[PDB]
């Protein structure tokens, strides 16, 4: 929800009724979850021996899998996928029921949460991914636009990265909306770009050492004209095309189906095992939480 | 009536109902904050300068 | 039903910050004094006899915006002019209301001025105001941090050898002494400049905001808020106002 | 839900694998509500004055039409109308009211 | 069944003069477990 | 401008239960009778 725009200038008679006002409606919002899925097999003849330097060849294997599983997830939550789905217009769903892929079966295409990108003010699509190449639209009320194509033009096309500017920009858009973002989450690759703030043209807070035995060359903390005092983080795990500007606790994990323990068939001298769980992401509102995207310059 | 229970074919689905509702539409009016009231009685007032 | 409980009190709360955020743009809007009423202070004679017998076929009301109180110099409608500067005050040289020359920063963008900020601060200085204060849109802040260390040249803003990044200014010393005090306000227009002091303006306040339940006649189950407040200046070139214009 | 129909030829073998069958999903049946009034606009100027004739004219008729309400609601209910509504196929999908 | 969403209620509205007018309202529906639980038969011909 | 039509996060007022006719009578098997075997086939005499 949110109030409405139609401040202006509002002026009153004295002496008249009261005029019917300008009523909307809230915004409900929908996302699905994800099945992340990790299976393990090693023949029995392998898991009755005793390796050289760890136990049995079934729990290593299993916990291997345990970890990948949630490096997986922190990609995925961090990635761009469009919420792949077959339902459309179904959430609100009690006059009737959804009959038109009722007749199915496992045949059913694989379902995709909304990651980062698409949980924000997106523009477009890829396909199956948000588009980086599209401007991101404003807010009814407010007037910000939290997904912004870095320009790029200080910098030359020899460079990339994002911009030096465009980072204080978003600032501005989520001031603007009134979001409380306190973090930067980025890339280690572009953590240069934050650090390496110079090649400004000669200008704009560019450098200097006082000939002294430490060279930090780091930028953690970052302050933007309006106060807003910020964090620069990095994560591994963070695509290189993109950065965010989010707030933890205007996030939350949607945890369906927790990972479990499942024994399955044998079928003869394989014992299988399998790690499976059911996990959502979720947005208190796209347009508190910024993404800057990655372009070249001139 | 699914033979094979599946997400899509279930007559159910008893919605997630949230227990908040998300607003962001500020209210700092700094300047209203700084410039302090006076009563008055009538639809004009006058200073002399 | 299940889930939608009630809708009356959540829109009363949604309405009663609404009406508040309306003060704060409208006070800094610039729109002008309207009124059915003119010069019926002098002539001693009574309130006025024209405009008598009219119940509430009557037209709206304006208060005199942040601009209107100022030497505005002229009207270009129902808002005030952003484009010709005000009048000098006849005792001293001051002009309080100006216009961006946007020297610098060519006419490829805007570009609100980014120099020559200081006259204003002469201006005021030449009229004896006491203006302390420079309330800006957030969309030209930026212009003031730049303020810091650009000058277009070697300036050399210093690390030495630090992390923290603050690129942010937010107080300025005019070269005449005068000491002022940057604030951001969402709600100021993104082509005007607002220099004065706090204690120079004042809210006249007639009837507060209170809530009001009206008849049903029917299912209707109307409500209302409704508040009368003006806005005073002590003296129009106690306050100065910049616009932004590039070409 | 009603239960599947009668397969007078479920004969498999002996030992065979397992097939996964066939199942049916619920049915959902949707109504909405009716709005009953009843009103009275009996003045109070021949109320004023204490006749003979009559005591009262408020309390009397709004019994009256408080009865007609309920003598009304049965011939409604037992009537052969059709439900009237905008609101279809917006149950389960009906995150959001119909925008239209 | 019977569902009831707003139950019977004397309400009384504005007073524009002599008027002294009054209201009763209610919002109700009507509900049917299964549509093959009850029967219907029509008689009629043709006029 | 708020009116019924125009809510969004209606809490359904959903039935806690399910109807179905289906009968169960079964006449017949209630009449024949049970006798236990260990074979496939069986075979009378007349």
């Amino acid at each position: 929800d949110a109030l409405a725009s139609v401040d202006g200038n509002n002026a009153h008679v004295e002496g008249s009724r009261a005029e019917d006002g300008e009523m909307k409606p809230t915004v409900i919002k929908s996302n699905v979850t994800q099945i992340l899925r990790k299976v393990v097999r090693v023949s029995d003849t392998a898991n009755t021996t005793a390796n050289y330097g760890r136990g049995r060849e079934l729990m290593y294997q299993l916990e291997k899998k345990g970890k990948e599983i949630k490096r997986d997830l922190e990609k995925i939550l961090l990635s761009g996928q469009a919420r792949t789905d077959v339902l459309a217009d179904q959430y609100l769903t009690n006059s009737a029921a959804d009959p038109a892929v009722a007749g199915l079966n496992d045949t059913h295409a694989a379902r995709k949460t909304g990651a980062f990108q698409f949980l924000c003010a997106h523009g477009g699509l890829a396909g199956g991914v948000v588009d980086k190449t599209k401007n991101g639209p404003a807010d009814p009320d407010t007037g910000a636009v939290t997904v912004k194509v870095a320009q790029n033009a200080s910098n030359p096309t020899t460079n990339i990265g994002f911009d030096e500017a465009d980072i204080f920009d978003m600032t501005l858009q989520l001031y603007t909306a009134g979001s409380e973002a306190d973090i930067i989450m980025i890339n280690p690759a572009h953590a240069k770009i934050f650090a390496g703030l110079q090649e400004n043209t000669q200008g704009s807070r560019k450098r200097i050492f006082e000939n002294t035995k430490q060279f930090i060359y780091e930028v953690n903390s970052i302050t933007d004209p309006l106060g807003q005092s910020y964090k620069i983080i990095v994560n591994r795990w963070m695509p290189t095309d993109a950065v965010y500007f989010f707030r933890s606790a205007d996030w939350t994990q949607m945890v369906l189906r927790a990972p479990k323990r499942t024994e399955l068939a044998k079928d003869g001298s394989y014992e299988k095992w399998m790690i499976e769980m059911e996990v959502g992401l979720r947005h208190r509102n796209p347009y508190a939480s910024g993404v800057l995207f990655t372009a070249a310059g001139k | 009536n699914p033979t094979l229970f599946v997400s899509y074919d279930q007559n159910g689905k008893k919605l997630s109902f949230a227990n908040w509702i998300s607003v962001l539409s500020p209210q700092d009016t700094p300047f209203v904050s700084m410039t302090g009231k006076e009563s008055i009685n009538q639809t004009i007032f006058s200073w002399q300068t």
